[PDB]
């Protein structure tokens, strides 16, 4: 609803909110504007 | 131990409740069952 | 990177009814003007 960068609505509207393959209360991981350092991306060689 | 820990900051009148199942895919296991091992639950830059 | 959300999808083990016969799965995303094409964002072998 807002311009929040990490704000993306958990459990959105009338749709059930499940593929039937996850079928649990665990989807979220929706916060955390940051991810860890990547060891298989572009700079993988330098980190390794 | 999914989504077991959670911070709930209380604002002047409101409150905003974030749970780790919405932040981390890393879970500190109860193993190493050997005693007195403590665990850590890091939260990523909670722009509250 | 840019604007978007992290999403931690948790999925159930392999059930022959909901997954068909093959144990592999790929999860897409879209925008979505349904019919606007969706982009494969992850492929993997669902666990048992």
């Amino acid at each position: 609803t807002d311009n929040n960068p990490e704000g993306w609505t958990l459990d959105k509207s009338v749709n059930n909110g499940t593929f039937a393959g996850l079928a649990e209360n665990g989807v979220t991981g929706l916060l955390q504007s940051g991810e860890p350092m990547d060891f298989s991306g572009a700079n993988a060689l330098y980190f390794w | 131990s999914s989504d077991d820990i959670s911070m709930e900051i209380e604002l002047n009148s409101t409150k905003f409740e974030t749970i780790t199942g919405s932040d981390v895919g890393l879970r500190p296991p109860l193993y190493p069952t050997v005693s007195r091992e403590t665990l850590a639950f890091p939260f990523g830059k909670l722009s509250i | 990177p840019g604007q978007g959300t992290y999403v931690t999808l948790i999925l159930k083990p392999y059930d022959k009814n909901t997954h068909g016969t093959n144990r592999a799965f790929t999860i897409y995303y879209s925008n979505d003007a349904t019919g606007s094409g969706k982009f494969p964002v992850y492929s993997g072998s669902l666990s048992v």
